[PDB]
RNA sequence: UUGUAAUUGGAAUGAGUACAAUGUAAAUACCUUAACGAGGAACAAUUGGAGGGCAAGUCUGGUGCCAGCAGCCG
RNA sequence: GUCGACGUACUUCAUAGGAUCA
């Protein structure tokens, strides 16, 4: 494992944090607990999730003998296995493994924290951060995007790590959009996931796959079974109707011979429109 | 040309150290903030808050020395040879 | 480079700047009289036989000079003087040299701010050869630039025709005083301060027969006033050189006795719309509120509790509510959040300007930043002013600088009106709250460097402080490295020592100089000047602590 | 005048709560320093 | 500690 | 009783000024 | 940059309107995860042949 | 010798100016026809707390108790701690203490103890972001109130430290011409040794005035319980519209006693702010005495300060002749050029206070 | 047979002062020159650098009496 | 905004080796 020293860059970390005196942390991956004990002094209370257990302990011998006894609580076990309590700002350097993952829980959980500092590998943290038109956009960057933005903090550097790790990393905050748009996830993540197979082609191309015929025909199958309409269900029985039906949206809504890499969120709605409007649902 | 907004090492209970030999003064042609030496504690009490002190290329990363304070040599000073006008 | 300075505010006024003080100090018979009377025939083409006091005299289209003819023995006129001359003409006898007042006023100038200094030589046709002349020059103008600055304009003076002057370099002077400029100085810009230009005692002499002639005085002062602002408002503190500290009992606006060519030109061409010599010693709510006799329910209603309760008053719940059913009224305060399409970059470009404008709202040098911000700031101040109507203007900022004013002082010692002598200057000197305090003044003090003997702990020492002068016992200290305040027995021969003394309390940073002797009597032959310092904090108490050894075998 | 020597500390009764506070802290979890057998 | 550093003081005579 | 408080006294008099002559050399380098 | 993004701010708006306009639910909907199997077990064959059975 | 002054009107306003100013002053008939006359215990504690932060200064009170003579020294703060008596919060002793803390000697470390919330006195919230937003305009970069334990009446048991870290020669000139842009509104609803449920219903009740509005409406929920809460049941709430143009904030507040209903005191509150906003024009009324005071005592210069004629009422006219009695500074009012509404121009000229107790 | 002189002897001299004359358009100065002008020759050469030593003195640290910082203050 | 890239300017880490002796 791998453990920060350079204390500066935690000090940034928990002032950018901007936690008021009234809020409750989720401070991942514990550690030793450099972070934990600033964030103690300056919040209302902290929940730490911890996986080794001995490190839980090192912690709570650590923090033993202070002022901030109550305001610490360790849950010990893996952190999407368990299911959490309300919390208003994350503050993690979590291992990297589970960089991808932790983002979304916060994205799907019931009240998402207003701020986020989170640590994250240099290529995983541009990637984050991409924007429309970039060379490293892609799906992530599309849909975290839609449920929230995200802004770089810091670079931190191989050095401040011991052992050294192969690769550098960063520092970025996320925020969870609240309201949360009002567009369904999994429709969503179907278009892209269609859309972004290579992002530097045609979307068309993107759609000519026979896969993707099979799956839009028999979601089409299932919608018109949902509005009482029958439906013969032959294999190839609408291949020539969907067909068309994606041409058509294609064609009108001019996206056919734009790259997907260089779309961005109004032209992806757009598309999202126009496939629901002539009866294609992705997802 | 500078504004010597503190005396650093003014507190310092060694005396004639190197820290109580510097101050903290601003750069009047771009506002950035400096810090030079003086030659002597002794001299260091002519030396107060809100003169004029004319600088000059010299406790690590101090790379300034101060020669005039209020228009007078600081040299002329330490010597008593001039008094500082105000 | 060398064109970088402090930044500092100028309180000289606008418009009708007062006259400028030009103090002729130097020692006894060494020609200041014939110097002021040469320069003023210049001006104004009319010699004065005699001259007492300040005299003002006009000097060219918008300019004006009072001349000031410093006693020569008194080191406490010397003191005061240095304090509110704007300009000095130091004159110096060329065959005999430097002297004591010199050199003892110089000193006292560069503690108290130095004003523009002028040499002077005279007497020099005493001289009998033309190289030893040359020479004499050469050293005293050296030992002068010593003192003033490197390349400081030094005149020179052959003889005297006619109690005058030859006209030729009294020609070269007048031009040289006309172009000159003035620097900024604190203190002179921080306080108010007037020349007294006549004197007058207003007491009924009906009260000096039945009372007799101990009883307290009631005094007016005319002049000019100089620096700050003077309070229109009278209770004003201020404190009168050598008599004391009064409060101005009555202040009014008098006519500008001496007015300016271009000052009458313009009341004159006031007049189509519809005397270089002056030495006389030789329901409008705003009115509502400050009415007293009105209360103020009687002021709200006419025009239409307490601050204990920090609340403020409101209408009941329900009234509230009702009045608040909807959001119209106040859409204005919040953000908004073919031909409609202007519409629209209409109403963004104004909340991008809300939004993010002031982020984006140049100079070449910091210097000249700090200046603008006076300097905008100086307009803003001018600008209301004109605005402002002459009887308000008054009450708000006072008498301006360059107002010719009647002050009135009760309870003025009997002695000053009695032992007057119209040589000796008369200065009036505005006062701070903090001026008024008395308490323990710390101070980073050292022996004069010209004076032949170190001062001892507990030993009398005037100090000229701000614009009091004032006796007390110092007790000089040391910092033991910072640990301790221990007494020493005398000062450093050749280094500063802190020093603590009561008396009156002053704002850190304000310079001084001492002087063990002030008497004629006793100035022997050693410079006068004891000791110089800069006052470091102030307090009510002290915690000096001595060394003392307990010895057993 | 100075002392050479560090003053004997005396037992008020908020050292005796703290100390006593730590004996209590230290039984709750059974963090006892004690010797073991080999 | 109190009285160390202190000139003033209120005067209270009820 | 006079001898404890000294020695309290000049021990926090001792780490405020560490803690300052920390603060400072870290500022001016 | 800012009247660029509030256009879009206000096209993402009415087109998200219009989205909610016609909404269904996806749990019967197969989603695009199966875009590379290609082919499937005879387990998904019948859980498939089980959904279609309950939808009719 | 002494300025004189009648009755306990002001005594806090009057005191402060008088420390400021360093004139001596008189009060004199403090509730001479009441019962139980003169001086109030909490006002008692308040020359307490003055003598405390300051040397030199000499506070006399009558052996009847219905005259004081007050002689001021020079400020100097400290560390120290302050016992407030239940008849008072802490926001009626420390509100005077923001007028003084910047000026000091040394930094102010004062430790509050007793009641944290009233009816009638500044709250917690009102003071952080309520007045101290008005000093960090004016030059007090560095102020906080650091609330460690919340206490409701009648037992109270809170404990509040106020540190003022920025010690300025003197406030800067203030030029504020127009009515600034309130781009938000947040707050903090807040609870002791009572059920989250009752937080929530406040927060629902503030949001359905407010929902109408244009901007954010977001409100914290801070709930206190435990040790900490303090001893006694309580609940209240502040709403702060920001102008993040200026910095300019416009709050009110209250709090609930027991059995009010939580909903009807969020609409109450929430429909107070709104009241606020509305007879504002650049300061809200609760926040103008700050400003006028702070304007008198700045460099010899005029700062500029925009008010609505709503502004103009008992308060402040006594407020503007306590400040000419002490200071004899003029307030000068002038009508704006627009049309749309009625605001004038507060222009006030500056004494060129300065701070001298600060060592240099 | 080396170093140190507020020791001591009578000889020399110009910086400066100055009759005069020369010099110059008239002057100043130079070169000349009567007469004054040297013992602390006080007729009082400077600008930088290096190294000490001293206390009933001050600060800081500790394998006692020590070491570092430094020391116009005893 | 403690944003990215580039340009510019600086800091920093990598120095001991052979022979004799104890
Ligand atoms: N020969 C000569 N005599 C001068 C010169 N300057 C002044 N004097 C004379 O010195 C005497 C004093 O001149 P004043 O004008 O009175 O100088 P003062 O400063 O007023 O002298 P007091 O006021 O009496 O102290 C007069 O007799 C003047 O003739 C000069 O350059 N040459
Ligand atoms: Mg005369
Ligand atoms: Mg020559």
């Amino acid at each position: 494992q791998h453990i920060l020293k350079n204390p500066l860059v935690a000090q940034g970390i928990v002032d950018k944090a901007q936690i008021r005196p009234s809020d409750v942390v989720l401070e991942v991956g514990p550690g030793t607990g450099n972070l934990t004990v600033r964030i103690l002094e300056q919040a209302k209370n902290v929940v730490a999730v911890e996986m080794d257990p001995r490190m839980a302990a090192e912690l709570t011998k650590r923090v033993r003998g202070t002022p901030v006894e109550k305001k610490l609580e360790i849950m010990l076990g893996d952190f999407m296995k368990t299911e959490l309590p309300y919390f208003d700002i994350c503050i993690s350097n979590t291992p990297y493994q589970i960089s991808s993952p932790l983002v979304f829980k916060l994205i799907n959980q019931p009240r998402p924290p207003r701020v986020s500092i989170l640590m994250f590998q240099r290529e995983f943290a541009l990637r984050l951060l991409a924007r429309p038109g970039d060379s490293l956009y892609c799906r992530l960057s599309a849909n975290v995007q839609m449920w929230a933005n995200v802004t770089h903090i810091m670079k931190v550097g191989k050095n401040n790590f011991r052992p050294p790790p192969q690769v550098e990393s960063s520092v970025v905050r996320l925020e969870i959009k609240n309201p949360r748009p009002q567009v369904d996830y999994n429709e969503w993540d179907g278009l892209l996931r269609i859309v972004f197979v290579r992002k530097n082609r045609t979307i068309s191309a993107g759609f000519k796959s026979t896969t993707v015929m099979d799956i839009l025909e028999k979601n089409y199958k299932t919608f018109l079974a949902m509005n009482n309409e029958m439906v013969d269900d032959t294999k190839g029985s609408m291949h020539d109707v969907v067909k068309e039906k994606i041409d058509t949206v294609l064609k009108e809504t001019d996206l056919g011979d734009k790259r997907a890499g260089k779309c961005d969120q109004n032209d992806f709605l757009r598309l999202l429109y126009a496939f629901h409007q002539v009866g294609i649902h992705f997802s | 040309k500078g504004i010597v907004l503190e005396k650093l090492g003014i507190e310092s209970k060694q005396p004639n150290s190197a820290i109580r030999k510097c101050v903290r003064v601003q750069l009047i042609k771009n506002g950035k903030k400096v810090t030079a030496f003086v030659p002597n504690d002794g001299c260091l009490n002519f030396v107060d808050e809100n003169d004029e002190v004319l600088l000059a290329g010299f406790i690590p990363g101090v790379r300034f020395k101060v020669v005039k304070v209020s228009g007078v040599s600081l040299l002329a000073l330490w010597k008593e040879k001039k008094e500082k006008p105000r | 480079e060398r064109k970088l300075h402090v930044p500092m505010v100028d309180r000289t006024p606008e418009d009708d700047p007062p006259p400028f003080i030009v103090a002729v100090v130097g020692p006894p018979g060494t020609g200041k009289t014939t110097l002021i009377r040469s320069l003023v025939r210049r001006m104004t083409k009319s010699t004065l036989n005699d001259i007492q006091g300040p005299i003002t005299v006009v000097s060219g289209k918008h300019r004006r000079l009072t001349f000031l003819e410093c006693p020569a023995d008194d080191l406490n006129a010397m003191i005061d003087i240095a304090k509110i001359a704007d300009l000095v003409l130091l004159l110096i006898d060329g065959n005999f040299g430097f002297e004591m007042e010199t050199m003892e006023f110089l000193n006292i100038a560069q503690h108290h701010g130095m004003p523009r200094v002028l040499g002077v030589a005279t007497h020099l046709d005493l001289f009998k050869s033309q190289s030893t002349l040359r020479a004499s020059k050469k050293r005293l103008k050296h030992r002068f630039w010593t003192e003033v600055y490197q390349g400081a304009k030094l005149f020179y003076l052959s003889g005297v025709i006619n109690g005058r002057y030859p006209d030729r370099e009294i020609l070269n002077l007048s031009r040289f005083i006309s172009v000159m400029k003035f620097r900024p100085l604190k203190w002179r810009n921080e306080h108010p301060y007037m020349l007294a230009d006549r004197f007058t005692d207003l007491t009924h002499p009906e009260l000096i027969e039945t009372q007799g002639l101990q009883i307290d005085r009631k005094v007016a002062i005319y002049g000019y006033l100089h620096g700050t602002p003077l309070p229109s408002a009278p209770g004003t503190r201020v404190h009168i050189a050598g008599v004391g500290d009064f409060s101005v009992a009555q202040i009014e606006k008098l006519p500008d006795p001496c007015p300016t060519p271009f000052y009458q030109q313009k009341l004159d061409d006031f007049e189509r719309e519809k005397k270089l010599i002056y030495a006389p010693m030789s329901w409008n709510i705003g009115k509502l509120i400050y009415m007293d006799n009105i209360s103020p329910e009687e002021c709200i209603r006419r025009w239409r509790v307490d601050l204990e309760k920090f609340v403020p008053y409101f209408d009941t719940f329900e009234k509230l509510a009702k009045k608040w059913k909807s959001v119209d009224a106040i859409k204005e305060r919040f953000l908004g959040a073919r031909e409609m399409n202007a519409a629209k970059k209409e109403k963004l470009r104004a909340q991008f300007e809300i939004e993010e404008g002031e982020n984006f709202k140049e100079y070449d040098t910091w210097y000249e930043l700090q200046k603008a911000k006076i300097s905008k700031q100086l307009e803003i101040n001018n600008i209301e002013y004109q605005e402002m109507t002459p009887e308000q203007r008054q009450r708000i900022e006072g008498f301006k600088a360059g107002s010719y004013v009647r002050i009135v002082f009760e309870k003025v010692p009997m002695e000053f009106v009695k032992n007057f002598n119209p040589k000796f200057p008369i200065v009036m000197g505005g006062l701070l709250p903090t001026e008024i305090k008395f308490g323990i003044v710390k101070a980073r003090l050292r022996r004069h460097r010209w004076h032949k003997k170190i001062l001892k702990t507990n030993d009398p020492l005037v100090l000229s402080l701000g614009w009091r002068r004032f006796q007390t016992l110092p007790i000089y200290t040391t910092t033991d490295s910072r640990t301790r305040t221990r007494m020493l027995k005398y000062t450093p021969e050749h280094t500063y020592c802190n020093a603590a003394f009561y008396g009156p309390l002053c704002s850190p940073n304000t310079p001084f100089c001492g002087v063990q002797i002030v008497a004629n009597s006793d100035t022997g032959n050693g410079f006068r000047i004891a000791a110089t310092g800069i006052v470091e904090e102030i307090d009510v108490n002290i915690e000096i602590v001595k060394k003392l050894k307990l010895v057993g075998f | 005048f100075d002392r050479t020597a560090k003053p004997v500390p005396v037992i008020t009764s908020e050292v005796t709560e703290s100390l006593e506070d730590m004996i209590r802290r230290r039984i709750q979890d059974s963090n006892f320093d004690d010797l073991q057998r080999r | 500690k109190m009285m160390k550093n202190k000139r003033g003081g209120v005067i209270d005579k009820r | 009783f006079e001898a404890r408080q000294r020695i309290e006294e000049k021990n926090k008099e001792s780490s405020d000024y560490h803690a300052k002559m920390a603060h400072i050399v870290n500022t001016i380098n | 940059k800012f009247i660029e993004h509030q256009l879009k701010r206000e096209e993402r708006k009415t087109i998200i309107g219009k989205l909610q306009d016609y909404k269904i639910d996806t749990s019967l909907l197969t989603s695009s995860k199966r875009l590379g199997e290609g082919r499937q077990t005879k387990k998904e064959e019948f859980k498939e042949a089980l959904s279609l059975e309950r939808q009719g | 010798k002494y300025t004189t002054f009648q009755g306990s009107q002001n005594f806090r306003l009057r005191i402060v100016l008088a420390t400021l100013s360093g004139k001596p002053i008189k009060i004199e008939k403090i509730r001479s026809g009441d019962l139980n006359p003169g001086l109030k215990d909490y006002e008692v504690s308040f020359l307490r707390l003055i003598e405390s932060v300051t040397n030199g200064s000499v506070i006399e009170i009558s052996y009847t108790g219905t005259t004081v003579i007050y002689r001021p020294g020079i400020i100097v703060g400290g560390a120290s701690t302050h016992i407030c008596p239940s008849s008072k919060p802490v926001g009626y002793f420390v509100e005077p203490m923001l007028y003084l803390a910047p000026f000091s000697k040394k930094k102010f470390s004062i430790l509050f103890k007793g009641i944290t919330a009233s009816h009638n006195d500044a709250g917690i919230e009102a003071i952080k972001w309520g007045l101290m937003p008005v000093m960090e305009k004016f030059g007090v970069r560095e102020c906080a109130l650091h609330t460690l334990k919340r206490g409701s009446p009648p037992l109270g048991g809170g404990e509040v430290h106020l540190v003022v870290d920025s010690l300025i020669a003197q406030p800067i000139t203030m030029h504020e011409i127009d009515r600034p842009i309130i781009s938000s509104i947040t707050g903090v609803a807040y609870s002791t040794r009572v059920s989250p449920s009752l937080v929530n219903r406040m927060i629902d009740g503030a949001k359905k005035v407010l929902k109408n509005l244009q901007c954010e409406v977001n409100i914290t929920a801070d709930v206190w319980r435990g040790e900490n809460s303090g001893k006694s049941p309580g609940w209240g709430i502040t709403l702060v519209a920001q102008s993040k143009q200026k910095g300019w904030s416009y709050f009110a507040e209250d709090i609930g006693d027991a059995g009010s209903i939580p909903e009807e005191l969020g609409e109450k509150v929430a429909c107070q702010l709104l009241e606020e906003i509305s007879k504002s024009a650049a300061v809200g009324r609760n926040q103008l005495p700050l400003a006028i005071v702070y304007m008198v005592i700045g460099k010899e210069d005029i700062g500029r300060l925009r008010i609505n004629k709503e502004q103009i009422d008992e308060r402040f006219i006594i407020l503007l002749r306590d400040i000419k009695k002490i200071f004899n500074t003029e307030v000068f009012l002038k009508p704006v050029d627009e049309a749309d509404n009625e605001d004038m121009i507060a222009t006030i000229k500056g004494i060129g206070f300065t701070n001298t107790s600060k060592k240099i």
